[PDB]
């Protein structure tokens, strides 16, 4: 049975996407600094928790995800759902240089990052992301593209996911050219978004193994949604 | 069993 993803126009992909996007969520309206693993972490698994819930809604609102059987689309999240908070997290923190805004009333800066051990690495990491993005000047087009691209190849490999890529890809590059750049240009910046999924997905695999540290340690709550989709990474 | 499995569906 014929996708509909493939019969979209590039435009019509790009409205999709947009339209698809979660809002961006508020942490709590305490104003205390979060300083300690506690404060920090509790913070962060409230977000996410909620984010999830958004995020598995957006995904069946990208074009071919609602294709695939159930434990296929269960398989994408499960690997994917870090990279996509995280990519979030870099878009979101753009134009907050040295800062991550992991909610517009929530701030941190990597001197917070320190009060969680193993934590300031992967901040850096994160922050080094969007300082990056920034000097790209990378558009919300483009970040949508990106997401959804995350969405489907990261668990791809553990013909129709691949031609929705393909497609992806058309929709980048037209982008691109809307936005005049030349063909060498239109190459050169599409290979530099893709290269930074690399890291996204380095920023993952670290910072599953961080949670699934903190899980062990079992202070800070997890949900019953957030342990399946970390157990899930075995 | 997955919470998942649930949520995907609704
Ligand atoms: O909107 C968001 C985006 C990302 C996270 C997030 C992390 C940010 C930096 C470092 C880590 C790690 F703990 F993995 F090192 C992050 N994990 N998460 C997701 C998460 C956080 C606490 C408990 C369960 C999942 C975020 O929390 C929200």
């Amino acid at each position: 049975k014929n996708s509909l993803a493939l019969s979209l126009t590039a435009d019509q992909m790009v409205s999709a996407l947009l339209d698809a996007e979660p809002p961006i969520l508020y942490s709590e309206y305490d104003p205390t600094r979060p300083f300690s693993e506690a404060s920090m972490m509790g913070l962060l698994t409230n977000l996410a928790d909620r984010e999830l819930v958004h995020m598995i809604n957006w995904a069946k609102r990208v074009p071919g995800f609602v294709d695939l059987t159930l434990h296929d689309q269960v398989h994408l999240l499960e690997c994917a759902w870090l990279e996509i908070l995280m990519i979030g997290l870099v878009w979101r923190s753009m134009e907050h240089p040295g800062k991550l805004l992991f909610a517009p009333n929530l701030l941190l800066d990597r001197n917070q990052g320190k009060c969680v051990e193993g934590m300031v690495e992967i901040f850096d990491m994160l922050l080094a992301t969007s300082s990056r993005f920034r000097m790209m000047n990378l558009q919300g087009e483009e970040f949508v593209c990106l997401k959804s691209i995350i969405l489907l190849n990261s668990g791809v490999y553990t013909d129709h996911i691949h031609r929705v890529l393909d497609k992806i890809t058309d929709t980048l590059i037209h982008l691109m050219a809307k936005a005049g750049l030349t063909l060498q240009q239109q190459h050169q910046r599409l290979a530099q978004l893709l290269l930074i999924l690399s890291h996204i997905r380095h920023m993952s695999n670290k910072g599953m193994e961080h949670l699934y540290s903190m899980k062990c340690k079992n202070v800070v709550p997890l949900s019953d949604l957030l342990l399946e989709m970390l157990d899930a990474h075995r | 069993h997955k919470i998942l499995h649930r949520l995907l569906q609704d």
